């Protein structure tokens, strides 16, 4: 069981996964568990673009799953900055003094969403287009894992643990995408923060769960 | 008569469909009307996975349409249920007195939705891992039409009419899938049961059609 | 391949796989599919072979045939017991005036005033003395149980467990070979069920002290309060 | 010692002829004690070895599961009912079966559902013992390995056989202790560490001979 590659590997149905795992999923990629029940990635070009899209979704979801928990995690310590939930965090731009980073007034404290939006558009278009094509840190390399200045700490060498950390990255990333979809729907249905949902679940699990909010979206008409 | 296999068969545009059918839909599979105008199943393994998805969707939608029609018909005939309408039949577990199956308190009397969901997760994971791999009701079998434990009445024998029964299964399954989508959208925009909407459309069909609810989800508010 | 009426088993002429599930290596076992290593001496040629010799007491074949003898004799005695334990209670709930219809107190009926009324009737048996009853029992049972092992007036050279001559198969159910081999495993399965139920009668009489049909009625009335666990606090050591 | 013809035996220095010829020193704890000859046949020997080791491990698990609520009653958590021959009555209480005296940890109410879940898990894990499963497949049914040894202490075969004889000796001592718990629960009526507290209070009166009279019939 100590492998994430080869023909025999950990799979998404466990011991129920011999009749699954078709011929074009061979375990040659980080995170192959034989889950292609829909059959979306038969073509290896389609499979390559889906793997790239999945891994950049993994990176942005690992960024997001921590950036949504840290405002409520510093509201746990008692640092007050406007609002601690993530899905009502943008409106602090439109506050009486603007969105503050850590609440202390000598910090970022920007007020106009349109100017920082334009700055985000230009530098993120430049950075992501350098990610797709190439720029001043590597022109033609892997579209998945460039390295170079992306590994200043030297974890890209010794390629077996590079593959092992690739599987670790895609596993934590898939857990982060699952967590971020759960964050989205806990924001939609409950309307409170996810750490607040954790406090309400730890305070009373048996009556306050998702089935408590099961009758919310019932169409009355 | 009209056939459903071969080079000429029943097609999706009817008589205006001899140029319309794609090349890969040669008609060896049940329910091949040649409707792949978006080209989702041009690869044959994507087509195989989509056939499995369509047939399992078809069987679950047939069960779901029968279960959406059944307690409403029994309520309009004789039987006082807990909540016979299907999109409010879930919250009967929160009716403070149990979930009576046929309305009688001598029946299953369920009060805990977490245990009900948990035994459903256990039994459904077992049965679907049996469906994709094998188990006590057949090990090496067809993943979509196993037989010899799901045909105790022997209707898959004489395979020339087993092909006709495959086409009948996929056609009632596609009609039930369409009807389940109609059940969903009718539940969203009418708030009453499908049989209550049927009684409404049978009372006054000129204004109990869909266009009376056309201004309901208006973009102004 | 096979049509609907053959799967239901309409035709009892073409049934040759009936003994395949109770004899031979492709038979049912004790833990079902969770019993892989069948004991290699329990090859399934005897009735009731579910592959169960977990304590290993029947590895030697002589000990195995003596245990088969003991099993069938205990099976038939417990079958007669479990029929003869409930039927006084069944006929008392019918309305026949049996004065102590529970089986664990029926032996004390012979110490009453009027002796042992059989069906509650003095026109019946009306046995008074326990001494002459046990004397004619030990004489009759000595004669019968001594005729059992080496033959006697109802068969001499017949089988020690299944004689089946003109006295022990008078109705003639076991004339056919396959019917005899099927009713052998039917007999030993009903006998193991009745042995288990007679052990249940013993333990139920010990820890409750009421009738088995009274126990059945007190479980039918309250299943969840009046189970075996409400009497689990009756042998607490103080 | 502990294996071969020159191993530790059950009589010791007086154990050169009473040991049976078929108890040769290859199986763990073969002290040569078959004074009734019940394991003369090799299939009886193998089945009795299986029964002995399974009874051994069930007995040591039962010994710790019986005495650890007593040691925690010494430690300070009260329990629903610390006494092991009165421990089944926690689920008959009003508050239910709290595990460590915590009402929000187990809080079991239905003894019938406890027995149902217990038999549904235990029949499966006892039938998996016979013919493999998700843990193993076709190993030694007494010493499986490879899924129940996450640390894997069965590497060196000499130390493996040493741990085997240590296990079976602790197991015979455990079945001895559980038989003692059984027959000193019924004659005293107090918990076993509580009987240790009696025997340490006064060692010459709080013995088994203080209660050696109570089982006379006396009409
Ligand atoms: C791309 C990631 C991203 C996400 C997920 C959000 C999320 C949100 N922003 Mg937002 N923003 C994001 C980027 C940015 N925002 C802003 C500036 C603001 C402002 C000023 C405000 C918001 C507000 C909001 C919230 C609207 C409340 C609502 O309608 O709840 C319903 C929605 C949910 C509960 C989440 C559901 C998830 C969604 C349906 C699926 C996610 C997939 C997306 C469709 C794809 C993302 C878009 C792509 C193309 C980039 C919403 C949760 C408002 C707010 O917080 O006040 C209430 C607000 O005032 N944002 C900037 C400029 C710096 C961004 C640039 O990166
Ligand atoms: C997967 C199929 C499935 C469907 C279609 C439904 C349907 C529903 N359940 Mg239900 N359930 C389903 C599974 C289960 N439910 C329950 C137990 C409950 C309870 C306790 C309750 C519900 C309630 C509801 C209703 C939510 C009210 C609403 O938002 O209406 C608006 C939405 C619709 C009318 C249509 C929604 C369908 C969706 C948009 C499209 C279909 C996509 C699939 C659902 C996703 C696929 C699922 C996958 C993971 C298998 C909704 C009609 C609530 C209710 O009825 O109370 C009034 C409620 O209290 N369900 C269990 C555990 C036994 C399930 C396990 O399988
Ligand atoms: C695959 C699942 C499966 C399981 C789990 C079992 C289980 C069993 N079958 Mg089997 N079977 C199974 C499949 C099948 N069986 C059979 C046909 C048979 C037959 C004919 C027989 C069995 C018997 C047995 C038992 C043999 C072992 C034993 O005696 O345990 C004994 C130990 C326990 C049951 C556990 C102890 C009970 C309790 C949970 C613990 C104690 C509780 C108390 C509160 C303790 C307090 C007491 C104090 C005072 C000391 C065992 C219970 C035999 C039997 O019925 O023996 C009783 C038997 O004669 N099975 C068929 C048909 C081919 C099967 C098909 O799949
Ligand atoms: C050299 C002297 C020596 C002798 C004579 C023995 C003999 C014995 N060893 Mg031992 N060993 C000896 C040295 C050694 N042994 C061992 C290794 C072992 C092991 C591993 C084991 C033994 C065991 C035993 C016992 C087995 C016989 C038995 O069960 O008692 C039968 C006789 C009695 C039980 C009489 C009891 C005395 C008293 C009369 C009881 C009171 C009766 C009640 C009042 C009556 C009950 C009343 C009613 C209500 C029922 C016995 C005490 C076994 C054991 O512990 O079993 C219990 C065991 O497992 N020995 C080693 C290491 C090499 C030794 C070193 O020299
Ligand atoms: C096979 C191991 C086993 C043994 C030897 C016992 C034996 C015992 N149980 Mg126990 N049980 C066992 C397993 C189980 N019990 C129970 C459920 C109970 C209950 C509810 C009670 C006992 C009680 C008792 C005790 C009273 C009998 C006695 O003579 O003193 C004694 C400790 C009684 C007790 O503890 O006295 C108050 C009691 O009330 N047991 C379950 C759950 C199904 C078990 C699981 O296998
Ligand atoms: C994967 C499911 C599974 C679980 C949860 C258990 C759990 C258990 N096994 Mg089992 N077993 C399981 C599968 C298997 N066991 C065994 C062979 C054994 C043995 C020999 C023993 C256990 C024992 C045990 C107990 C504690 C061991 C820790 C517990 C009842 C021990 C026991 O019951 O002693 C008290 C014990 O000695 N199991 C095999 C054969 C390789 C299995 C294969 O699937
Ligand atoms: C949008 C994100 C995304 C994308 C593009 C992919 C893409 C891929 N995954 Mg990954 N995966 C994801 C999210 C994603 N996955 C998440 C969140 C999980 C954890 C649950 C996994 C777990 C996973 C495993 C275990 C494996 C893959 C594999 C694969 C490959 C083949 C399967 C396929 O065709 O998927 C195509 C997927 C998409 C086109 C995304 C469609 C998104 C739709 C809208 C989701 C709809 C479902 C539902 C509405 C939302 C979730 C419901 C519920 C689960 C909460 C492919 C590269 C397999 C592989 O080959 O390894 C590399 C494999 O073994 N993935
Ligand atoms: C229901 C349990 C049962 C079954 C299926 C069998 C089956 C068999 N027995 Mg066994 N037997 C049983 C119970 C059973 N016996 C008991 C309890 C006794 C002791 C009284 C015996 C004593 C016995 C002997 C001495 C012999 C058999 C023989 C036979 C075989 C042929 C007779 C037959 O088919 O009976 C079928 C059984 C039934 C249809 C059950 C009917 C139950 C009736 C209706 C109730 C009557 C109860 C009655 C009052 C009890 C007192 C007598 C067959 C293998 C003979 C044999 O092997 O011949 C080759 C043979 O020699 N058996
Ligand atoms: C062909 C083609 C071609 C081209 O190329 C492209 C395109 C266009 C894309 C395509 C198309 C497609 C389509 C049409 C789709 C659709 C689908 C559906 C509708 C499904 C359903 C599906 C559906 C389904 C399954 C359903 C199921 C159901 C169920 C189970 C139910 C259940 C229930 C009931 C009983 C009642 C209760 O009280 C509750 C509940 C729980 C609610
Ligand atoms: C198989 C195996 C295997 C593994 O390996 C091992 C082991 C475990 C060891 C094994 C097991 C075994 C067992 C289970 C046993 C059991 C038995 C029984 C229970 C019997 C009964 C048994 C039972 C019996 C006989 C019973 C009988 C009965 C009789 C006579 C009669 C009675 C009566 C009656 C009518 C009533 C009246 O009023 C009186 C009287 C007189 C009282």
């Amino acid at each position: 069981a100590i492998e994430w590659y080869g023909p025999d590997r950990p799979k998404f149905l466990g011991p129920f996964s011999e009749g699954d795992t078709p011929a074009y999923l061979t375990g040659e990629f980080p995170g192959d568990y034989g889950w292609d029940t829909a059959g979306l990635s038969a073509d290896p070009e389609t499979f390559k673009r889906y793997r790239e899209l999945e891994l950049i979704h993994a990176r942005w979801a690992m960024l997001g799953a921590l950036g949504c928990i840290t405002p409520e995690l510093l509201a746990k310590n008692g640092i007050p900055f406007g609002e601690a939930v993530w899905f009502k965090a943008g409106a602090q731009i439109f506050a009486e003094g603007g969105l503050n980073y850590l609440g202390n007034e000598n910090l970022i404290h920007a007020q106009s969403i349109i100017a920082t939006l334009a700055f985000q558009v230009v530098v993120m278009g430049l950075a992501e287009a350098y990610r797709a094509n190439g720029g001043p840190l590597g022109e033609g390399l892997d579209p998945l894992h460039p390295g170079g200045a992306f590994d200043p700490l030297g974890l890209a060498d010794d390629p077996d643990t590079f593959a092992e950390l690739k599987v670790k990255e895609i596993k934590n990333g898939r857990l982060a995408m699952f967590s971020m979809f759960g964050f989205f729907v806990q924001a939609i249905v409950t309307g409170k923060g996810p750490i607040q949902n954790l406090d309400d679940h730890l305070a009373n699990p048996t009556a306050v769960n998702a089935f408590a909010y099961a009758t919310k979206f019932t169409p009355s008409a | 008569g009209i056939e459903f296999y071969g080079p000429n068969r029943a097609k999706w545009l009817g008589p205006y469909s001899e140029n319309a059918t794609p090349a890969y839909l040669t008609g060896e599979f049940p329910g091949d009307y040649g409707w792949d105008t978006a080209g989702l199943s041009a690869d044959p393994e994507t087509f195989k996975r989509y056939r499995e998805l369509e047939l399992i969707h078809a069987r679950w939608a047939m069960l779901g349409a029968l279960g959406c029609i059944t307690p409403e018909l029994l309520a309009k005939s004789g039987t006082q249920f807990g909540e016979a309408v299907w999109f409010k039949a879930g919250a009967q577990i929160f009716s403070e007195g149990g979930l009576d199956y046929l309305g009688n308190p001598s029946l299953v009397h369920a009060q805990n939705i977490v245990a009900t969901l948990a035994v459903q997760v256990i039994l459904m994971g077992l049965v679907e891992g049996y469906r994709v791999n094998g188990g006590p009701a057949g090990e090496g079998l067809d993943p979509l039409y196993p037989g010899e434990s799901f045909d105790p009445l022997g209707l898959a024998d004489d395979p020339d009419t087993f092909a006709e029964l495959k086409v009948k299964e996929i056609k009632n399954g596609r009609l039930a899938m369409f009807s389940m989508f109609g059940f969903f959208v009718q539940a969203i925009v009418t708030g009453k049961g499908p049989i209550q909407n049927l009684d409404d459309h049978l009372s006054n069909p000129t204004v109990n059609n869909a266009f009376a609810f056309a201004t309901k989800f208006t973009p102004s508010a | 391949k096979k049509t609907i009426r053959e799967k239901a088993g309409w035709w009892s002429n073409g049934g040759n796989e009936k003994l395949s599930a109770f004899y031979g290596p492709d038979r049912g076992l004790w833990l079902g599919p969770l019993s892989g290593t069948t004991p290699a001496y329990l090859t399934g040629e005897f009735p009731g072979d579910y592959g169960w010799d977990s304590a290993g007491l029947s590895a030697d074949p002589e000990t195995f045939k003596r245990y088969r003898e003991l099993e069938l004799i205990h099976a038939r005695w417990a079958m007669l017991g479990a029929l003869g334990c409930i039927t006084p209670e069944l006929l008392a709930k019918n309305g026949t005036p049996i004065v102590e219809p529970v089986w664990f107190k029926a032996g004390a009926q012979i110490f009453a005033e009027g002796g042992l009324d059989y069906l509650g009737n003095p026109g019946l048996v009306h046995a008074q003395s326990i001494l002459a009853t046990l004397a004619v029992q030990v004489i009759l049972m000595g004669a019968i149980e001594g005729y059992r092992v080496n033959g006697g007036p109802a068969g001499e050279g017949l089988d020690k467990l299944h004689p089946g001559g003109q006295f022990f198969d008078p109705l003639g159910l076991a004339e056919d070979p396959d019917a005899f081999a099927e009713l052998k495993v039917k007999e030993i399965k009903n006998g193991r069920l009745a042995m288990f139920s007679m052990f249940g009668f013993f333990v139920q009489a010990i820890v409750t002290g009421k009738g088995p049909l009274a126990n059945l009625d007190e479980h039918l009335a309250s299943p969840f309060t009046s189970n075996a666990f409400t009497y689990a606090q009756k042998f607490t050591p103080q």
